[PDB]
């Protein structure tokens, strides 16, 4: 027993002492409570009107109001009592406070977040358990610490900066270690000369003693000094602050890559006060909150059945079992005579433990089994996350999969399930595996789905998996024999999805402590665990805990981007591969970042390691969060599959943010949601479409349009007001809208306007996808000191089928180069691209500075493409700008004659290459692409984890290992550097040897 | 040896029909030694199902134990089998409801049997003969509610027999101190010198004596420890034998000879069950003011158009009673179905019912005593509501279960353009209306989770096509005050006529079943 002191509300405060039993649950506690005060309280009435459910259990720790939420938590357990032990306290407080109903500015500040994030999180429709309220309720702690610690002006100016040393292509251009800054102020500008080493604040400093004299001219208020200032990229926000050396800003880094002068305005810091946090609602939850206790806590043995509280999960021996009553859908989804039956398979990951099936029956309206499946697993080997997969099967008269659907078998509490389930199912419109077949919600659409009725069994206590202990593991051993350990070296050498045969398993499992002397063992080591047997798992458990080599192990991404993929299904593991990750810099985190994104598909549960990572990580920087919002917001409008886990993230990292980052995201989803009824009524309904736009776009002004907004794709950049005078809609069949906004910051150095393409009826995940790859393969690139002057334009998805895409100026197709000459007939004359090119650049040092440009992209886009497997495209799909560069775009589709990438004789025509004879730039292509080819195999893990994920959460149809190999094939996997040098070389023979094969092909497919 | 396998045989051929129980209860009970080797066979088997998980062969070993349990003569103090018992029976509480219910209540049993012997016995008995004390004091009283024609001969004597006053207050008393007694003392105690002293005293004495030996166990079944309760029980039942004169009689070094001392027969009544309606049992009430929680065994013996028949009478007494409390004042009601539907039903739940009852002082008296005694599980039936709306505005809420027609076949057995709406729903919880009227002579409800009943068609529609549907509910309305008759479950006496609008929908005093 333990004596607790509750402070009922009623008035002076009445208090209650109680023992209160150490094994029972909250509930209990709450009832014995409420019994006790229903006669010692003076007045029982006022506890007679209301019952124990209108109140709230609160107590201080240190000065903040904890809850207990979990009406059913273990007492033992409850953190309180540790707090109070450690203290000496007893008995303990615990106040009574009745529930209110929500004020008015609550209900209207959750209404504003709904709107944000396009979804209501506070639905409770679709749901079986409280995993997302709870899950709601826990994040609140996350959010609270890192908005404590944060600094204000460093949140508040977000400067961009990087760590890794200077590309060797850069070293060129500084001479003797200086940079030339222009500082303008107001209609002033000097240019000044500083060491690249010097920080913002030493470059100030002597600036203003320059020109201490000449305050006046600047216009510096006398009384003003260093101190009240900032530097301001002119036109964008970019501030530049902070202890960093001048040449460790992307900023003055894409400016020297670009020759381009450095032109900063000096600027009044903003006001931290801008982003201020509302206060927040809920109290926190007590941190032991899952936390179920060790097994002899739990284990029904040596005890007497009337002290049983609860049964350990261990305890159970017998085979687990379940009962299928029926299915049923209101109509029939295809007419004729078929069978149907039942498949339900135990699965952990992708591994399929047991499976069991039911008798084929006629498939009616309705049809109904009640037969009970029973599973070769055993009740106690069960591992956290399982998850039941039942599946639908027709035959006529092999089968067709039809539907599926998830369940947990452990819940976020480390409860068993049990009782009857009434489960909406999911329909295989359109492979093996994808992530949507990995989700545990249920189809929100109740009335037109089919629905599978189930019966778990019921027990007299709740069945808890319990917590294993962390005890001294007793393994010692010798050397092994130098054949064995050249086997498992082999074995650890070999590619990521090379598979392993059971001898492997066996092998890898045996000598388990010397693997783990490896960190790259580790994602096979993990495999090899037989996780349908506590046993092994227990003695997992006690190998992760010994992990210094590991904690000690520098920092490799494409290792542990592989224990977060679908094979690994154990938080341990998860867990650790997060704990390494928590040291990537914010300059290496945005690279990733949409990858992480896309891996919390593959979590069991809706709170996890990475989950709370992104939202501390959007929380820290301004520019992480303004990522992690729009990717989280393209995932919800479209993935029904996990828009619920989706949108409690987003409104857990929406509450830290500030007023500023939601009002710019307020005035952006108004821009949006505007432009794309725009567009939904242009398509609906020449001159007409003309005029039509114009008029809508002219009277779109006298809404409520907003004058200033972000550009989605580039946070630092601000637009303004339309010129309705040079927007249009595209010639093409799904008709997008080229909007041009112009520059709302005064300060900038030219009238350029801002380009922006609005698409509609069309899906672009893919495009920002591919797009992030081509980002990452530049990072490699840079790595090595090669510039192969890609350019990545700027894609965002916003919404459902809905984008934005940047606009690249001086640009033009290559298949309207060639329209403008031969016509729309299908023949292709070879030197119009070169005319068109000389045409654009007459100096002649232009030109040749064009064309090494066209040289080196046009050799980093067959690689890109090659690699990535998608370099079989239509002319029309491939631009080039009047500067010499070259690019692809449309990428959304793409994921008998066939090439390996587009080598037209155009290009060739342009290098000099006039059919097989060789030229200088060809030479330079060739060895351009050797180069660029092999720096790419020195990741071959990455990019063969990158493809994977691409592929398994990426096109919607389901995919097979098949469409994965092409990757290892590409990359010519375990293969000396003289072999692929050779297989690519070969592969440009192979594109210079067709000619206009495939593009004719591609014409005639297109015009018939 | 011989009457081991003997034993084990039985056990095994009762465990596969009617009679193997019996069987089983009349070769144990002939030596007091046989109690205990029974029982270790049946731990032994019931481990093997608990290894294995034979689900559907536990809840007959576990009424085999509580009824052997319940009548061994006596534990010697070095038997650990209960403790066995115990720890076997722990493991339990990880298995599925309603095993683990089972279980429980068998464990607490086992610790109620563990520190004070002879307790359950007691208990039993005492009720049974309505011979308790003025601290605890219930009673049980059997009610054999048996139609004179319907039911066969047999069962009028067997009843005649169980109606005959067999003990008296005196002779109960005396066995049951005798009981008490040796279930402590083992052979330690005098059994023919306890009788031969006890004989002589007086009923008073008796009485008073019998209410400190339960108040005594009562109180050693509080004990905490195990261990201790038995030596206390044992001083005080030596006190108490000091007290009443006979302290040469107990603690005799020179050992006895166990002696089995079977369960008296209990209070029976025979009354004749010529109508249905349970109004019988009040007017029965009243010599039952003069005949004075309390509980009341009703034996319906039941044929097949009586079955439905008591359905409606249990219907009443359900609700009536719920609403009209008047037997339950006193009485928890309990009913017992003899197969001389219900049967079927009740059988294709629980075996052990289907083979025993079904399968039905002379043998069968003692198998219906054994089944009325041990069976203590209800099982619901299945009914449906129908509300009969009459032409002057009569509602009346009647309650079928077997069958119900309407129609030219409904006064055929004492066509129109009658409205039918029907909903059918699916095992998801979800319904799927439909309202479609068809002109027709007789329509027929047949009995088909849930039941979903059927709905027939008779479609003769002549000038000078009988179609049958499931239904989950159904509306039948008439055709603008239209008259039409109402059957009932096949009645050929209670059919009512004239009816307009008749609404069918899905819909303490159990039908008690052994599990």
């Amino acid at each position: 027993l333990i004596p607790i002191e509750f402070v009922l509300p009623t008035s002076t405060p009445e208090t209650a002492l109680l023992h209160v039993a150490g094994h029972g649950n909250v509930e209990q506690m709450k009832a014995q409570v409420w019994l006790r005060a229903l006669e010692t309280s003076v007045s029982a009435d006022f506890y007679h009107r209301l019952g124990p459910d209108h109140f709230l259990l609160l107590y201080q720790k240190k000065g903040q109001w904890y809850e207990i939420y979990d009406k059913y938590q273990v007492v033992q357990t409850l953190d309180c009592l540790r707090y109070w032990k450690v203290l000496h306290r007893s008995p303990g407080q615990i106040h009574v406070v009745q529930r209110h109903a929500p004020s008015e500015e609550t209900l209207a500040f959750q209404r504003q977040l709904n709107a944000l994030i396009g979804y209501d999180v506070t639905d409770v429709s679709n749901v079986h358990d409280d995993e997302l309220e709870f899950t709601r309720r826990r994040l609140v702690t996350p959010r609270m610490a890192e908005v404590a610690g944060r600094d204000p002006k460093l949140y508040a100016m977000h400067p961009w900066v990087t760590s890794k040393p200077l590309p060797e292509y850069l070293l060129k251009k500084i001479t003797n270690n200086c940079v030339f800054i222009v500082i303008h102020r107001s209609t002033t500008s000097q240019t000044i000369k500083v060491s690249a080493d010097d920080t913002p604040g030493t470059i100030l400093q002597s600036f203003f003693t320059k020109m201490a004299k000449k305050k006046s001219l600047m216009d510096i208020p006398e009384s003003q000094n260093e101190r009240d200032f900032v530097l301001r990229v002119c036109g964008r926000d970019e501030y530049l602050v902070g202890e960093t050396p001048i040449k460790n800003f992307q900023w003055v880094r894409q400016c020297l890559k670009n020759g381009e002068e450095i032109h900063l305005v000096l600027d009044t810091p903003p006001d931290p006060a801008l982003d201020e946090v509302r206060k927040e609602e809920w109290p926190l939850v007590d941190d032991c909150t899952g936390v179920t206790g060790y097994h002899e806590q739990l284990t029904i043995h040596g005890k007497d059945h009337e002290s049983v509280f609860t049964v350990s999960l261990w305890d159970c021996d017998r085979k687990f079992r379940v009962k299928i009553r029926g299915i049923d859908i209101p109509v029939l989804p295809r007419t004729a005579d078929l069978t149907v039956f039942v498949e339900a398979n135990i699965q952990y990951g992708q591994q399929v433990l047991c499976q069991r099936r039911t008798s084929p029956k006629p498939f009616t309206e309705e049809v109904l089994w009640n037969v009970w499946l029973e599973f070769s697993i055993k009740i106690k080997d069960l591992p956290k996350g399982a998850l039941l997969n039942l599946q639908i099967y027709c035959g006529k008269a092999k089968a067709q999969l039809l539907y599926y659907v998830n369940l947990l078998l452990i819940d976020h509490r480390f409860l068993l399930r049990h009782g009857e389930y009434v489960l909406h199912m999911w329909q295989l419109s359109g492979g093996s595996f994808n992530a949507d077949k990995l989700t545990s919600a249920t189809n929100p659409d109740k009335e037109n789905s089919m629905s599978i009725s189930i019966l778990l069994d019921n027990y007299c206590h709740p069945i808890a998996l319990p917590k294993h202990r962390p005890t001294p593991d007793p393994e010692v051993r010798a050397e092994m024999p130098n054949q064995l350990r050249k086997q498992l070296e082999a074995i650890i050498a070999t590619d990521p999805l090379n598979p392993l045969t059971a001898e492997d398993k066996e092998l890898l499992w045996h000598f388990r402590y010397e693997s783990l002397k490896d960190p790259k063992a580790y994602p096979k080591l993990f495999s090899s665990v037989k996780w349908g047997q506590q046993e092994i798992v227990a003695k997992t458990y006690q190998l992760l805990a010994k992990r210094e080599v590991w904690d000690q192990s520098a920092l490799d991404v494409g290792l542990t981007m592989q224990l977060l993929d679908c094979n690994f299904s154990d938080e341990n593991v998860r867990a650790i591969a997060v704990q390494k990750l928590e040291s990537l810099e914010d300059d290496d985190v945005l690279h990733y970042l949409l990858q992480l994104v896309q891996a919390v598909k593959f979590e069991p549960y809706h709170d996890s390691a990475l989950a709370r990572f992104l939202l501390k990580r959007g929380l820290r920087n301004k520019r992480i969060g303004h990522f992690l919002f729009w990717f989280l917001r393209s995932e919800i409008a479209q993935s029904r599959h996990y828009q619920q886990r989706f949108a409690v993230i987003l409104e857990a990292y929406l509450r830290g943010c500030g007023t500023a980052m939601l009002h710019d995201f307020t005035q952006q989803v108004q821009v949006i949601d505007m432009l794309q009824k725009v567009t939904i009524d242009i398509k609906s309904l020449s001159s007409q479409v003309i005029s039509q736009l114009k008029q809508k776009l002219e009277n779109l002004q006298n809404l409520n349009l907003p004058q200033s907004f972000r550009v989605p794709y580039d946070p630092g950049l601000k637009a303004g007001a339309l010129v309705i005078e040079k927007c249009k809609v595209m010639a093409s069949k799904k008709k997008p809208l080229w909007l041009e906004f112009k520059c709302a910051d005064p300060t900038a150095l030219s009238n350029e306007t801002i380009g922006i393409i609005f698409k509609h009826g069309d899906d672009l995940r893919q495009d920002m996808l591919i797009l992030q790859i081509l980002r990452i393969m530049e990072s490699i690139w840079e790595t090595e000191s090669l510039d192969l002057c890609l350019l990545p334009y700027g894609c965002i998805s916003t919404g459902d089928k809905i984008g934005m895409i940047e606009i690249v100026k001086d640009a033009t197709t290559i298949a309207k180069i060639q329209q403008s000459t031969v016509g729309n007939t299908g023949a292709f004359k070879d030197e119009v691209l070169s005319h068109w090119l000389k045409e654009k650049c007459p100096i002649e040092e232009k030109f040749q500075a064009a064309v090494e440009r066209f040289v080196y992209s046009c050799a980093g886009y067959c690689v890109a493409t090659f690699v990535l497997g998608i370099g079989d495209r239509h002319n029309d799909n491939i631009m080039i700008s009047e500067t010499g560069n070259l690019f692809h775009i449309d990428f959304g589709h793409i994921l008998k004659e066939r090439v390996p990438f587009v080598l037209t004789p155009d290009f060739l025509f342009v290098m000099g290459t006039s059919g097989k004879k060789t030229s200088l730039h060809f030479q330079k292509f060739q060895d351009v692409c050797v180069k660029a080819y092999l720096a790419l195999r020195h990741h071959t893990n990455l990019l063969i984890i990158l493809f994977s994920m691409m592929l398994m959460t990426g096109m919607p149809q389901l995919t097979s290992k098949e469409d994965i190999e092409y990757i290892r094939d590409a990359l010519t996997v375990g293969k000396s550097e003289e072999d692929a040098k050779k297989y690519f070389l070969d592969q440009i023979e192979v594109c210079r040897d067709k000619g206009w094969t495939v593009q004719f092909n591609w014409f005639l497919h297109l015009v018939l | 040896t011989c009457t081991e396998d003997r034993i084990q045989h039985a056990l095994e051929r009762c465990l596969h029909l009617c009679l193997n129980c019996w069987s089983l209860q009349e070769l144990v009970s002939r030596d007091p030694g046989h109690f205990l080797i029974l029982l270790e066979q049946i731990l032994q088997k019931t481990r093997e199902v608990q290894e294995k998980g034979t689900y559907d062969l536990l809840a007959p070993l576990a009424l085999l134990f509580y009824s052997t349990v319940l009548c061994t003569p006596h534990f010697p103090p070095d038997s650990d089998l209960l403790l066995k018992a115990a720890r076997t029976y722990h493991r339990f509480l990880t298995w599925p409801v309603p095993y683990c219910s089972i279980c429980q209540e068998l464990l607490t049993f086992i610790d109620a049997e563990l520190k004070a012997p002879g307790i359950s016995y007691q208990r039993l008995v005492r009720a049974e003969q309505g011979l308790s004390t003025r601290s605890h004091r219930s009673s049980t009283v059997t009610v054999l509610l048996l139609n004179p024609v319907e039911v066969q001969a047999e069962f009028l004597d067997v009843a005649d027999k169980l109606s005959t006053p067999g003990p008296s207050p005196h002779s109960a008393y005396i066995t049951l101190l005798l009981h008490a007694f040796q279930a402590t003392f083992g052979a330690h105690c005098d059994l023919s010198g306890l009788h031969r002293r006890l004989q002589s005293k007086t009923l008073a004495e008796l009485e008073a004596i019998f209410t400190e030996t339960a108040e005594a166990q009562e109180l050693a079944s509080g004990i905490g420890d195990a261990a201790e309760a038995r030596q206390w029980l044992r001083t005080k039942l030596q006190a108490v034998g000091e007290k009443a004169g006979f302290p040469g009689v107990l603690d005799t070094a020179k050992p006895g000879k166990l002696r089995t001392i079977p369960i008296p027969v209990a209070r029976c009544y025979t009354y004749s069950w010529n109508q249905d309606s349970f109004d019988i049992l009040q007017e029965i009430l009243l010599k039952e003011q003069e005949l004075l929680a309390s509980t009341l065994r009703v034996v319906v013996f039941g044929s097949d158009r009586i079955s439905g028949k008591v359905a409606r009478a249990y219907s009443n007494l359900r609700r009536l009673e719920n609403n009209r409390p008047l037997l339950t004042r006193f009485f928890k009601l309990q009913f017992f179905y003899v197969p001389v539907d219900i049967s079927h039903y009740l059988g294709m739940l629980d075996p052990w019912y289907e083979r025993n009852v079904l399968g039905l002082l002379p043998i069968l008296a003692d198998m219906l005593l054994y089944y009325c005694r041990f069976a203590a599980r209800p099982v619901l039936l299945q009914v449906y509501q129908t509300e009969l709306t009459f032409i002057t505005g009569e509602k009346t809420t009647e309650i079928f279960i077997h069958s119900l027609e309407l129609g030219h076949s409904a006064a055929t057995r004492a066509p129109l353009t009658l409205q039918i709406i029907y909903s059918k729903g699916a095992i998801s919880g979800r319904s799927r209306w439909s309202n479609m009227e068809k002109l027709c002579t007789s329509v027929n409800l047949s009995k088909a989770s849930t039941e979903a009943l059927t709905l027939n068609l008779t479609e003769v529609v002549k000038r000078q096509s009988t179609s049958q549907i499931k239904v989950d509910k159904v509306q039948i309305i008439g055709s603008n005050s239209c008259p039409f008759a109402v059957c009932l479950d096949q009645d050929e006496r209670k059919i009512l006529q004239s009816v307009i609008r008749c609404e069918v929908s899905p819909c303490c005093l159990p039908i008690m079943t052994f599990s």
